[PDB]
RNA sequence: UUUAUCAUAAAAUAUAACUUAUAGUUUAUGCAUUUUAACACAGAAUAAAUGUUAUUAAUUUGAUAAAGUGCUGAUAGAUUUAUAUGAUUACAGUGCGUUAAUUUUUCGGAAUUAUAUAAUGGCAUAAUUAUCAUUGAUUUUUGUGUUUAUUAUAUGCACUUGUAUGAUUAACAAUGCGAAAGAUUCAGGAUACCUUCGGGACCCGUCUUGAAACACGGACCAAGGAG
RNA sequence: AGCUGGUUCCUUCCGAAGUUUCCCUCAGGAUAGCUGGUGCAUUUUAAUAAAUAAUCUUAUCUGGUAAAGCGAA
RNA sequence: UGUUACGUGCCCAAAUUAACAACUCAUGCAGAUACCAUGAAAGGCGUUGGUUGCUUAAAACAGCAGGACGGUGAUCAUGGAAGUCGAAAUCCGCUAAGGAGUGUGUAACAACUCACCUGCCGAAGCAACUAGCCCUUAAAAUGGAUGGCGCUUAAGUUGUAU
RNA sequence: AUGUCGGCUCUUCCUAUCAUUGUGAAGCAAAAUUCACCAAGCGUUGGAUUGUUCACCCAUGCAAGGGAACGUGAGCUGGGU
RNA sequence: AACGCCUCUAAGGUCGUAUCCGUGCUGGACUGCAAUGAUAAAUAAGGGGCAAUUUGCAUUGUAUGGCUUCUAAACCAUUUAAAGUUUAUAAUUUACUUUAUAAACGACAAUGGAUGUGAUGCCAAUGUAAUUUGUAACAUAGUAAAUUGGGAGGAUCUUCGAUCACCUGAUGCCGCGCUAGUUACAUAUAAAAGCAUUAUUUAAUACAAUGACAAAGCCUAGAAUCAAUUGUAAACGACUUUU
């Protein structure tokens, strides 16, 4: 055991199959091997057995008095402030993400490829003198060293 | 195979110089309100002679589940025929659903004995209230501090890209 | 290259199951995806190195008696046993057959140009997905050797020549990526041309 | 929960924009207080603007009739019936190459060394978004894994 | 039936460290170095920070849990052969005409000569970290000798497995080289 | 079932004094700390954890049935010789000349309410007739009273690119073009035949149960040639 | 020659039988049955039913198979 | 143009189902849709689910340790049998318990065994049945056929939902 | 009008394996043989008589296994039929 | 291990047939493919070749309304279903290898297109286009155009192995480009008649290949087969020899 997922009490599991789907959800009882008691309150997802392989469950594990109906699971899950710790979780703001990556109205996409050129020039434009590999140079300079030096002081020069 | 379950009741003709036939019921599994007289009959025809259309349907109704989301454990009895030989069982299931029981039960039975579900006939239902349950596979769920391992996954194919790049990626940690 | 959508897809062929993979291949061949099989040795195939050995030993017992010539040809490399399993798939009788397995090209252990070409996954072909714990599989590689693939040996001296040109490029690689990260990072906040679309873009890159 | 159905499905109606209805939330994340009314699908490939990329990889046949009226065309980006159901009614065009001329004045001058023949999307043929056409002409076959093109001409709303 | 869990636990002394990175467990003792890989089952190492070593099977059927076991007595062997060393015995039983083992320094293969006087020299092929010492103060008895048991005692029946007596009464030419003890090289006292 | 709540059993899941261990580490083979899907319903107690009885929540939940309630997309078709020797009729909108009142836009207008007649449902009452059983209901028929709603009639004439008129495709528009003879340009086509793609196509005549047959005649073609 | 082979344009519509009987019959006929055509008489089964034909049901008959029996012939 | 029967990895129109629960891993026709192109009788501590009967906390069940005798070669078969080629039979005693004996076999004696009760094991396991798939049975002849490729959490087999 | 049987000649396969290989059984001590297995890769013959397959004998060799394409008449022979 | 045990088996693992399959032996994919040589025709001629070329011009594909594209860098090295992708500190290594501590994407949802992962594109274009934009300033980040020599390296059916790199040194000076940000000044396309603009549905241009009329810019000067001939060869072709 170094620790892979247990289907556990309270490891909580994001239900992609349902109407539920997406909402952050909590394991009340382990039933069959097929099935586990899943409430989340807090999503707003009402209490429902649920199939495991409609559900895959979640790193989060929080101590949690097992066998709870609704008012104890929505007493303790404030009491964890599980809701606050799976926005923080950033693979549920990267969940939120592809919500987003839905449209954004073509007006928004041609922001990013727009002035994506303007990082790509800059990217060639800071390259070419560590150590690794050779690195360099001594040229043939006036105005390739005082290129160099024109990312770093960057005065006087050229040339 | 959709797993419905009915109270089926019927009496054995009407006649005015001749009283009030007695009354039979049962519980049936079926998809079908049709399916619910159909196996009814073949039952009460095994006590009580009973031919429909020498035979009076009465109501056909559906009952009801008590606790679907009640968790509780159902001993089934059961008898179904082989080939060359019909046999008597009992199995414990534990489902929300006495429907749902039964809709794992004909799966079950189907595939093990290969358990026809013409060649099977129900029996009885009780919920096992409390260490009634025989059930070594059962037993294993009532058990303080039920916490037990999520073996393995079921990688959704690919992706949402038929075309995926990003290699699944058996790890998951 | 150019195509609906790329004229080539190189596949890596390990950890893929042989007629799972040779199926949907045969799929995107018909569409014209033309793609390009790479480490067929790699290629495994379920059922036991045995139970593999003697199945494939049953045909070669096929064998046209008049001229034998004329007999099945019972193809030794995994490439070509590869290059069976689809051909078989496709209706390899009419000529729009041909031109589906003209657009397949399959190859033993990854040369040229194919090594600094990313090998793509194909997920329905991988074995390790699709295949049950704890069942015994065969590699395609130890099979074709059994029923008399000669360049076993040879194409597992090529392999470790082309890991080696491999390792050298991804170690460069890997330095380089740093030290491209570090000068976005660096002119980001100095400004704000990288402030103003990554941010606005916002969601998880 | 056939009410709660009904309430849910009053929501992105109103978000749309308008007839002006409802809220009863629904996600587009922040949300105050939603993770409620679900993470899109999706189901996706490309192309999609003039032209989705699209294949006609196919007639509509009988396992031996070929029935050629109708086309199976693959359409990129639709995994889904859903998806494919947004192309339904678009025109199609399949640009392809010739030696030979033909066409003289009437609309631009075609130099028709590059033939083009019109079609429109129907009804979705697939469980896996692939979607029937129609064709004017109809397309030879001599297309297959041939890249068809579809201009997102006709969309409604 | 598909039982959740079953665990076994292999003590491990204080002389001893055994370190898993994946399945392969590198053991360091005081007699040297065995690795082994139990990278072909897929079964699970907890070091709940003791010298001893938990390991354990989760959902895995009857067949899957008899597996766990086997592991369990390996590494249990692993740990034995760095202290106590693993030696298996062998008899050389003929009625006349004698079974003459000849070599050894290690570096062995193993000739058998004057077998049942059969010009025939068999040489049964020396696995690689078994060393044979002929046994002083006892008869003809070849003595296999390695800390990794499946590999001593593999080597012992090669050289029991020819012999095998062709054409002529295996019941009553009793000739052969046969294993008679399954020993241990060193520990406990003295 | 479940929410929300009450009593009892009761905390059999968890929380909770405290008791114990391995072990990183610490202190000096053992300890102390802490971590441990390694301990003990372990004490009182707590969340009624589960069960049971009670009460419920925008009353849930499942199922089924029902309303042209309102509405969108796409697909294919659209004989239209409607006087060959047969219909074009019906309705609706709009204007015309009864009024009032309230309301909305706040301009043009629009709605609802204020009549008589007939029908229908709902209330009360009465009789019959059939029926489940009579506590009470339901049915078919009829009459009467009250009030209310709904619907139809009392809404004619003129005009109308209004709806249909029972196969109701055209408003509207663009483009090619009939450009004298001459003749451009567009559309459409398995003529012969070529090409390119898919699919299908085994040899006819015949006797025969059945013929592509490893059944029989017929190399090929013309002309004579038999109810 | 009761046998074998062949019989010469098309379309439309309907559409068989290898069974009965007798025959030196049994590789064939006649004959009945099935088939078409030609029509005829009346349509409440017809031209702008209180008359049936034949299938259910019902009512009313028959039967020695399945099963059963052999401590019933 | 629309929708079905039969099907749906691909060949070959079509979900490698955006469902599901089992069963099966097959070295020489694993298996793969009625008719149908074959498979049994009989076996299996393979595997899988059933049924019934057990031992037992006064410590059981496997597995070691340990007794397995005496009244009495009780005795008849003597060809030789004290327990044991065979048998009429068959009860006491000592007892914690030991059959005038389950076998190994010396031709006999004898030496071994198991029942019976114990030391350890102190909580599991054992027997007889039922029937699925697989395996055995199940071997034939030009090279070869679920129609093919191929398929092993199936694209098989049973059942179930779109 | 589908060229009888044998024998000559020539083919490939199959096993249900007699020999040979590697093996497991044995009331196999040795020798020897019998049984069974993976296995048809490789042998399985020379004659007397019969038209004869079949059969019956003789001789050697560790061993003289059995079948399928009624094989094989524009290959023979035409001996039996 | 199942069956505390025990056992060749369940998992894992070893040896093992005149078998099988290679080695080997035999045909040699008719043209499946590689290597290499000469590469003509001879001058009153020109011919071919590098032509990957370069020009008028032509053909054809690309993108097809700049571009409404595209990508031979590129998520390992694996036993594998607890199997596992990593970072960092302390050691360790040729190896994301090896060891201890702490964490981490705990086959989740995520992720699977793009981090376009040497941060592509559809940018350059401050009017982004079936015209190209041209021209001014500010301050920050900051860009580079050319040539030659030498030393070592790479190639598995692959678009030029008498080819293409990398590094290091030297030479000078065309200053040819400048980009992003903010801001100035000016303007052609764009007003594509059309109110129904898709319909017969384009091409200036861009990139890649191919062409060749007359002409132009470089290089180089074979053989095969038949006749005649051998016998190692053979029906005849053919094979092998020949001048």
């Amino acid at each position: 055991m170094p620790f892979e997922r247990f289907v556990q009490t309270g490891r909580i599991a994001k239900a992609s199959a349902g109407p539920l789907k997406g909402r952050l959800v909590a394991i009340v009882d382990v039933i069959d091997q097929n099935r586990v008691l899943v409430d989340g309150p807090l999503t707003g997802v009402p209490r429902q057995e649920y199939r495991l392989n409609n559900l895959h469950l979640t790193k989060y594990r929080i101590k949690f008095p097992y066998t709870a109906p609704t008012r104890i699971v929505r007493k303790a899950w404030t009491e964890s402030d599980l809701k606050a710790q799976w926005k923080v979780s950033p693979w549920s703001v990267k969940a939120q993400n592809i919500c987003k990556r839905s449209s954004l109205n073509d007006f928004d996409r041609f922001k990013l490829r727009y002035a994506k050129r303007q990082r790509n020039k800059l990217l060639t434009i800071a390259f070419n003198t560590l150590k690794k590999r050779t690195k360099a140079d001594g040229t043939p300079r006036v105005l390739k060293k005082d290129r160099r030096e024109r990312l770093r002081a960057e005065k006087a020069k050229g040339g | 195979g959709l797993l419905k379950e009915y109270e089926v009741v019927g009496r054995k003709l009407p006649s005015e110089k001749e009283p009030q036939t007695p009354l039979y019921k049962m519980r049936i599994f079926a998809p079908d309100n049709i399916v619910a007289k159909s196996r009814f009959w073949y039952f009460l025809r095994q006590l009580k002679k009973f031919k429909k259309t020498t035979g009076e349907i009465v109501s056909i109704k559906q009952v009801y589940e008590t606790s679907p989301v009640k968790i509780k454990n159902f001993g089934i009895w059961l008898r179904y025929d082989s080939r060359s030989g019909t046999h008597n069982m009992y199995r414990e299931y534990r489902d929300l659903t006495v429907g749902g029981a039964v809709t794992q039960c004909y799966r079950d039975m189907g595939a093990r004995h290969r358990a026809r579900a013409h060649s099977i006939q129900i029996i009885k239902v009780d919920s096992i209230p409390a260490a009634k349950t025989r059930r070594v596979h059962v037993k294993q769920f009532h058990d303080s501090k039920i916490k037990f391992p999520l073996v393995q996954r079921v990688h959704h194919k690919g992706n949402r890209k038929l075309f995926s790049f990003r290699k699944p990626r058996t790890y998951f940690q | 290259m150019t195509g609906l959508t790329n004229r080539t897809v190189v596949i890596d062929g390990r950890g893929h199951l042989l007629g799972r993979l040779a199926s949907v291949v045969a799929k995107y061949l018909l569409q014209g995806g033309k793609v390009a099989v790479v480490r067929c040795e790699e290629l495994n195939l379920s059922g036991h190195f045995y139970r593999n050995k003697i199945k494939f030993l049953a045909y070669l017992r096929k064998r046209c008696n008049v001229n034998p010539a004329r007999g099945p040809f019972h193809f030794r490399a995994p490439s070509r046993i590869f290059y069976k399993a689809v051909r078989g798939m496709i209706p390899h009788k009419t000529k729009r057959g041909q031109a589906a397995l003209a657009r397949l090209r399959v190859f033993d252990g990854i040369p040229s140009p194919y090594d600094k070409r990313r090998r793509v996954v194909v997920p329905i072909a991988m074995r390790v997905l699709t295949l049950r714990s704890d069942r015994k599989y065969c590699q395609v590689g130890r099979l074709s050797h059994e029923v008399g693939w000669h360049y076993q040996d040879v194409i597992k001296s090529l392999e470790r020549k082309r890991k080696a040109k491999l390792r050298v490029t991804l170690k460069h690689n890997r330095e380089l990526k740093k030290l491209t990260v570090k000068a976005r990072e660096n002119i980001a906040k100095a400004a704000e041309p990288f402030n103003k679309i990554i941010k606005s873009y916002g969601y998880e890159v | 929960m056939a009410d709660t159905q009904a309430k849910s499905t009053t929501a992105p109606k109103a978000a749309k924009a308008q007839k002006a209805p409802k809220a009863v939330k629904a996600p587009k994340a922040e949300k105050p207080a939603a993770s409620e009314a679900k993470v899109s699908a999706k189901k996706y490939k490309r192309h999609g603007r003039l032209f989705a990329k699209a294949v006609f990889t196919g007639y509509k046949r009988g396992l031996r009739n070929q029935h050629e009226n109708q086309a199976i065309l693959k359409i990129e980006g639709a995994r889904r019936k859903e998806h494919g159901s947004f192309y339904v009614g678009k025109r199609c065009v399949y640009v392809y190459k010739a030696e030979t001329k033909k066409c003289v004045p009437q609309h631009p001058e075609r130099k028709t060394r590059v033939r083009a023949v019109w079609g429109k999307v129907t009804r979705i043929h697939g469980n896996t978004g692939a979607v029937r056409a129609r064709f004017n002409r109809n397309l030879p076959g001599h297309a297959m894994g041939h890249r068809i093109r579809i201009m997102l001409y006709p969309s409604r709303i | 039936m598909r039982t959740i869990n079953s665990n076994q636990c292999v003590k491990i002394p204080k002389d001893i460290k055994a370190s898993v990175k994946a399945r392969v467990v590198t053991i360091t003792g005081t007699r040297g170095t065995l690795k082994r890989s139990f990278k072909h089952l897929a079964l699970d190492m907890y070091m709940p920070d003791k010298r001893t070593l938990k390991v354990e099977k989760w959902f895995g059927t009857k067949k899957e849990l008899a597996a766990v076991r086997t592991v369990c007595s390996h590494i249990e062997n692993m740990i034995k052969g760095v202290t106590f060393g693993f030696q298996y015995k062998m008899r050389a039983v003929y009625a006349h005409f004698p079974i003459n083992c000849v070599t050894s320094e290690n570096n062995t293969v193993i000739e058998i000569r004057n077998f049942l006087g059969e010009k025939y020299i068999r040489r049964v092929e020396m696995a690689p970290g078994v060393t044979v010492v002929n046994s002083t103060a006892q008869k003809d008895e070849l003595i296999v000798e390695g800390n990794d048991i499946e590999s001593v005692s593999g080597s012992a029946a090669l050289i029991q497995q020819s012999t095998t007596v062709k054409n002529k009464d295996i019941r009553k030419f009793l000739d052969g080289l046969y294993v008679s003890e399954k020993t241990t090289v060193v520990k406990l006292e003295s």
